[PDB]
DNA sequence: GCCATACGATCCTTCCCCTAC
DNA sequence: ATCGTAGGGGAAGGATCGTATGGCCT
């Protein structure tokens, strides 16, 4: 008949651009060997596999890669009589597009599906899988966006009654728009009605009448909200049609199972004719919102497909050691590795290796793969790069991986492939997703614009999950390279291949290409192992289902959208409407004064559980429940019915729950259930799985606490700083009240014993001195000297319960978290301690920071373990506190501090020997902004960035960490610095950093003085609490330990020796030197 | 203390008198001690500054181990020799040096007394200093025959020091005389002395008759350092016998200081 | 005694990195 | 386009100050 929707993706090709290296044809003499072939070739693209030549666009019978697509270029490649039945299907993604009756007049759609979109319409497309395994795309009609406007304002400014006249005026305004695109729009496209609504802001607002406007398009609503009378307040003008469809029908979810049911008037979903298919699914349906129901029975994922992919490039122009550039035609993608998994059993299904040229994999790799039962790899050889890229795109379109993954694909792989496909070969990739055309296929980066903070990729019906982002926020490592993380979490030491030896391997022969392919397949296998070890899709799907947005928006949008979408449900349910509005803002928490020092007595820790959510729930803080002025709440009993607070010099009133319940209270109540469920499985059975449930519950805690951030965002969407400031003030008041209550109750001599008889057993010699020594927001450290640490856990729990019962109303609960045995307080948010069980906790100091090298960290860890574990040094450190630091500047140190000097001298000896490992002296600094957005421009890592850019190396992105090493200051180094400063326009500035690879290649000596000084500084700043928090005295005492007091002549010894100068000391250890002294003195005296 | 050293007021007066012109330089210097006394070594402007202190200059000097070297500064900007300068502490009573420990771990502890308004006890306890052994050290001291000597007086420095001080471009051409004088014709000043070496301001009253030293200096700098040490005058000792000739200017008086410089080794 | 000055430490701001809440 | 605020600590820069003496007193 004829396809109603044109298939933009390639299906028949005859002409293509031929670009390939010249070292592949027959290995020609050096004359015609360098360079890259270029020109226009007129033939059908083809693929080679095992000596078999096939056409890439030759769907049917024989094939090399697996295919899951039914149609191909208007041809039904399905068996005759294929009419599968669909009753239950799991939907994973939701689409949205625009359709017109004129375009769809060729199809055989029902009247009910044509009258609802006759001028224009929006159709919600749900993509999923049937239990059998058939891809299904169901279309839902009858959904229109709507927004609220003030009836009084439009009646006063425009003076137009008869709401149809409002639609006529809107259509007239659209018709006279400067752009010649709103043609044919009339009043029939708009539907204006009168509704009774109440504004969410403030408690004194009275319900009023609003014009609810339904618009039957997507860009029309945006244009009306943007240009049409911007002086009138608008409500919910930014909510998309997908959210409207989700929230209008109760119980609907964006990720889960759905069931097709008969409609209102016994109407059924219409299967779509195969010729009129708009997607690449096997079967499609047409229905409305009345035909769909939620099935609570099935709760397992269907047989989805995952594609872990990776690409490799090789510079083909001059200076082959330079990094490849996508814009350069000579640079090519030599190889692509693609591993296809099934997301129902976590089992390997297919392995593919696209290679440009012949590639014979080594037999060792094949034997290793066969030993583990993995499938035998399939290698496809291509004559040009365009053929390989077209084959990869065809595989993506045909197999249709529902989930796609890799490592650093958002920043390197996908942009490179897209640039090569679009800027060079001019290929339309709009229809290469799941839609047959006019889809979304794009990548956004951070760049200079501060609007975005994350790099995103949007593909319709394709969930891209880069593992770099997942690894970045699950483990803490100085370097996030593939080898480092592989050795860290997988404990698998894997070989690596840089980009400086790839050209030699490629020009050598097919065996080297096979070696490269082996390395790339190992890379893809490692990425898949990480993906299936962490399983991000389950967590992201759960968050998307709970929030009410797509999984893609859950991954890429942020945290404000989830809270806004989840609050919109309650806003619509309660009759409220959310208005549209689009330096430090307010005061935060309080940190107490730390009594820094080395405490040997037990230290217990008390902390509130879910501080901010509990405060919001208990005190009824919300947008609707707030009055900024008096006489508007002056009809209720004071105190009992409302709470008056003093925030920022202003009095605020929050009425109690029994009068007007908070909207945010139900938000937090719903969001905390997931965390409670997650934390209930950790202590059941988890030898090593609990490390992932901890991350999951931490993420849920972050998204729960994000409600306060959302309500405290300045210049955001739906902001109100009053609630956030009230929460902070309440938290500070609770902290101070807890401190005062603990000080004034159990601290005299016996009150703790009277309250708890169990204190009779645990009583060390000495009087009670129960006091608070440190506080942070809601954490309180209590130094319980004179009591044994074995009886301060149950007692601590009882005390926490008593305090929570006697001071704060529910759901605010304070619990005894930890119990230190030896504490070392340094400053605010910086302390190292030992738990009663035996574990050691480090917070704040450079040991747990990512900008310190391995040598200093190892030495500091050794010193900390020495101090906290050996009895002699601990006793000596305790005795150090008796005298002030000044006395220690002229008195010998206690005999205990002897192993400290041993560690110091060992570190000094190890740092001053030939052939030092450069990897132990590398530091890392994170680039967070664009280089042009730096005021200082002197940071010792922007220098490395510019040096890497100058030599055409791998320029780091705007969110990864640059490593560097501080080289020694030599005359050559100084001359190079001067030349660089002169061209790019005394003691040298500390911007001596250099790329570690460059230092390894050129063999540059490292600045030992800088590293030793930094080691001493870290050691003194960590242990300055032992000497009364004085940096100078501690530094002098630490430097006293070192034996680096060698005093040799500055290359003038030879001249004096030639003048007849006696030698004293040094190698002459015998007695004549004494006579030499006489021999000197008789010359002088 | 196996090597305790006690310096009382009787020798403290002499030490203070010796250090009175030495208001600088020796603050940043090395101190080598053995069984005979203390030698202070410094490298002022590439010039070897040496201060000897014999055992007879201390009341209770004592040593038991081998030679040792100590750096005056302790924890930076705190010199062990700060007691012997001008009138920093106008109540100096006694000086104690406490060497304790093993041969490679010997430590010097300095404690200072004070003549208060009604006492002469320790009192001062926060000014005690501790300095550990320098471990590996090599010290080169000028030794050899003094060759020809001479008793240069205070007024002579107005013409033997402030003559050229301008490197080899304007050198002093260190000589004595082709006929038996001590006239050092530098470039134009032509300072003239009569030598008259025994054993009149023209006569220099020399000793150890050589009267052949005529080798030019390596580079004429001098001046400042001798000005810096505030030396009134002293004896010039020559070391041309060695392959590298040297010149040593040693002051006159108790515990004199010596400035040592290297001449032209061409001969 | 003098007075002059070029050295030097010595704070004191401001900006940028990661951490603890 | 899209969570918030307190804290320490290293590094590069500008202004401040306590002395060390000499030129000059003489
Ligand atoms: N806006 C915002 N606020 C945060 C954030 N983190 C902490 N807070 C403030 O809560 C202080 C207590 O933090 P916890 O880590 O104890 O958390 P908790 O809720 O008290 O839970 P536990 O006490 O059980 O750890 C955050 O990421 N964003
Ligand atoms: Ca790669
Ligand atoms: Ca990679
Ligand atoms: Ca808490």
């Amino acid at each position: 008949t004829g396809p109603t929707q044109r298939h933009t993706y390639y299906s028949e090709c005859d002409e293509f651009r031929f670009i390939a290296p010249r070292v592949l044809d027959e290995d020609a003499p050096p004359e015609k060997r360098a360079g890259v072939h270029d020109g226009h070739l007129k033939r059908a693209p083809k693929v080679y596999c095992g000596g078999d030549e096939r056409d890439v666009l030759r769907v049917g019978s024989g094939g090399f890669w697996p295919r899951r697509s039914r149609l191909w270029g208007g041809v039904d490649h399905a068996p005759a009589g294929f009419n599968p039945t669909v009753t239950v299907f799991h939907v994973y993604d939701i689409l949205e597009n625009v359709e017109h009756a004129y375009g769809m007049r060729a199809a055989q759609f029902h009247a009910r599906f044509m009258d609802a979109i006759t001028p224009t319409g929006t159709v919600i497309t749900l993509l999923g899988l049937t239990p059998e395994g058939h891809r299904v795309a169901v279309h839902v009609y009858g959904t229109r966006q709507y927004f609220y406007m003030n009836k009084e304002e439009v009646d006063r400014h425009l003076q137009c009654r008869a709401p149809r006249d409002l639609c006529e005026r809107m259509a007239a305004a659209l018709r006279e728009s400067p752009g010649a695109s709103f043609r044919g729009i009339s009043a029939d496209h708009f539907e204006a009605e009168v509704v009774e609504r109440t504004d969410v802001y403030y408690y004194e607002t009275r319900p009023a009448l609003f014009y609810r406007v339904y618009v039957r398009s997507g860009r029309v609503l945006s244009y009306l909200c943007d240009n049409f009378c911007p002086a009138i307040k608008k409500y919910e003008g930014g909510v998309d049609a997908t959210t409207r469809f989700i929230l209008d029908n109760p119980g609907f979810v964006t990720f889960g199972w759905y069931r097709l049911k008969p409609g209102r008037n016994n109407t059924l979903a219409q299967p779509r004719a195969p010729m009129a298919f708009g997607t690449s699914s096997d079967v499609e349906f047409n229905c409305t919102a009345d035909n769909l129901a939620i099935e609570g029975g099935m709760s397992d994922l269907p047989a989805y497909k995952l594609m872990c992919f990776d690409i490799e490039c090789k510079a083909g122009g001059e200076d082959e050691l330079a990094f490849p550039v996508a814009g350069h035609p000579e640079d090519l993608v030599i190889q692509i590795s693609c591993l296809l998994y099934d997301l129902s059993t976590t089992a390997l299904e297919h392995v593919l290796l696209f290679s440009l040229g012949s590639c014979d994999l080594p037999e060792s790799h094949l034997n290793e793969l066969a030993a583990r039962g993995l499938p035998t790899p399939v290698v496809l050889e291509f004559d040009s790069e365009f053929e390989m890229l077209l084959a990869f795109m065809t595989l993506v379109k045909q197999y249709g991986p529902e989930f796609v993954t890799g490592y650093n694909i958002i920043n390197f792989d996908w942009p490179f492939l897209l640039a090569k496909l679009t800027d060079i070969y001019k290929v339309p990739l709009d229809g290469y997703g799941r839609m047959n055309g006019r889809g979304v296929f794009r990548v956004w980066d951070i760049g200079q614009s501060h609007f975005q903070k994350r790099s995103k990729i949007k593909v319709n019906g394709m969930v891209n999950i880069d593992m770099y982002g997942i690894i970045t926020d699950k483990i803490k490592l100085s370097s996030y390279k593939l080898n480092a993380v592989a050795e860290a979490v997988l404990k698998d030491k894997k070989k690596d291949l840089s980009y400086r030896d790839i050209p030699a391997y490629y020009a050598a022969g097919p065996a080297q290409r096979g070696v490269i392919g082996e390395y790339c397949i190992q890379d893809s296998l490692l990425v898949g192992q990480l993906f299936f070890k962490f399983l991000p899709h389950l967590e992201l799907s759960a968050v998307a289902r709970l929030a009410g947005i797509n999984i893609t928006r859950t991954i890429y949008d942020g945290q404000q959208i989830r809270v806004f979408t989840c609050l919109l449900r309650l806003a619509d349910q309660k009759g409220f409407i959310l208005p549209d509005t689009q330096h430090v803002g307010y005061q935060g928490a309080r940190v107490l004064d730390p009594t820094s020092g080395f405490h040997v007595n037990p230290v217990v820790v008390f902390d509130f559980a879910s501080l901010y959510p509990s405060i919001i729930q208990a005190h009824n803080l919300c947008f609707s429940t707030l009055s900024l002025r008096a006489d508007a709440v002056a009809h209720l009993e004071a105190g009992k019915d409302y709470l008056e607070i003093e925030v920022g010099g202003r009095r605020l009133f929050f009425v109690k729950a029994h009068v007007r319940e908070s909207l945010l209270s139900i938000l937090l109540r719903d969001w905390l259930a997931m965390r409670k469920q997650i934390r209930s499985r950790i202590p059941q059975s988890s030898p090593e799985e609990a490390v992932l449930l901890d991350k999951q519950q931490a993420a849920i805690k972050v998204v729960c606490n994000s409600v306060y951030g959302f309500t405290g965002v300045q210049h955001g969407l739906l902001p109100c700083l009053h609630v956030a400031a009230t929460v902070t003030t309440i938290g500070r008041e609770m902290l101070l009240a807890t401190r005062e209550y603990v000080h004034a109750r159990w601290a005299a001599f016996e009150q703790l014993l009277a309250d708890f008889p169990e204190a009779a057993d645990m009583r060390a010699p000495g009087p009670y001195s129960m006091r608070i020594i440190y506080g942070d927001t809601d954490s309180i450290f209590v130094l319980c000297r004179g009591l044994t640490a074995a009886g301060l856990t149950a007692v601590g729990d009882k005390m926490a319960s008593h305090i929570s019962r006697a001071l704060f109303l529910p759901p605010i609960k304070l619990e005894c978290e930890k119990t230190f045995t030896k504490l070392l307080l340094i400053a605010k948010k910086k302390y190292i301690g030992v738990i009663y069980g035996g574990k050691m906790l480090i917070k704040g100091v450079d040991l747990v920071r990512k900008n310190n090298c391995a040598f200093i960290n190892r030495t500091s860890r050794a010193l900390v373990d020495l101090l906290f574990y050996d009895d002699t040094v601990s006793g000596a450190a305790a005795a150090l506190a008796e005298r002030p630091a000044e006395e220690w500047l002229a008195r010998p140190l206690p005999e205990g501090l002897q192993a400290f000097g041993a560690v110091l001298v060992d570190a000094h000896r190890r740092i001053t020997d030939p052939e030092r490992d450069i990897q132990d002296f590398v530091l890392t600094a994170e680039l967070s902004r664009h280089p042009r957005a730096y005021t200082n421009k002197r940071l010792a890592h922007l220098t490395v960035y510019y040096k890497l850019m100058a030599r055409r190396a791998q320029v780091p992105s705007i969110k990864d960490r640059i490593p560097y090493v501080i080289v020694a200051q030599t005359r050559e180094v100084e001359e190079t610095v001067a030349r660089l400063a002169a061209l790019r326009e005394k003691l040298l500035v500390s911007e001596l950093a250099e790329d570690p690879a460059y230092a390894i290649a050129h063999g540059v000596a490292l600045n030992t003085d800088y590293y030793f000084s930094h080691l001493l500084g870290a050691a003194c700043v960590t242990f300055k609490a032992l000497f009364g928090n004085n940096a100078k005295i501690t530094e002098s005492l630490l430097k006293r330990f070192i034996p680096e007091v060698w005093h040799p002549p500055d290359d003038v010894a030879a001249r004096l020796r030639t003048a007849g100068f006696g030698a004293v000391g040094a190698g002459a250890t015998a007695e004549e030197t004494r006579r030499m002294l006489h021999r000197a003195f008789d010359t002088l005296a | 203390a196996p090597c305790q050293v006690v310096l009382q007021g009787a020798e403290l007066n002499g030490i203070l008198q010796a250090f009175a012109p030495l208001r600088t330089s020796l603050l940043d210097s090395l101190l080598v001690m053995g069984d005979r006394g203390i030698l202070i070594h410094n490298t002022i402007f590439g010039e070897q500054v040496f201060l000897p202190l014999e055992h007879s200059q201390f009341s209770r000097y004592r040593w038991r181990g081998p030679t040792a070297a100590f750096l005056s500064l302790v924890d930076q900007k705190r010199s062990l020799l700060s007691v012997f300068r001008a009138n920093q502490y106008p109540d100096l009573r006694r000086v104690e040096l406490a060497i304790t420990g093993q041969a490679p771990f010997r430590t010097l502890v300095q404690r200072i007394w004070t003549t208060t308004s009604d006492g002469e006890a320790v009192e001062l306890a926060s000014e005690t200093l501790m300095k550990r052994e320098l471990t590996s050290f090599v010290v080169l001291v000028p030794q050899g025959t003094p060759d020809v000597q001479l008793r240069l007086t205070r007024p002579q420095l107005t013409k033997v020091l402030n003559a050229t001080g301008a490197d080899s471009a304007t050198p002093t051409t260190f000589e004595l005389g082709v006929n038996g004088k001590f006239s050092v014709f530098t470039t134009s000043t032509c300072v003239t002395f009569a030598a008259r070496e025994e054993g009149n301001a023209k006569t220099v009253y020399g000793e150890n008759t050589h009267r052949t030293f005529s080798v030019v200096v390596d580079d004429c700098s001098m001046r400042a350092v001798l000005r810096r040490l505030q030396v009134g005058g002293g004896t010039l000792k020559f070391f041309l016998t060695t392959p590298v000739p040297s010149l040593c200017v040693t002051a006159t008086g108790p515990n004199a200081v010596s400035a040592v410089f290297l001449l032209k080794p061409q001969k």
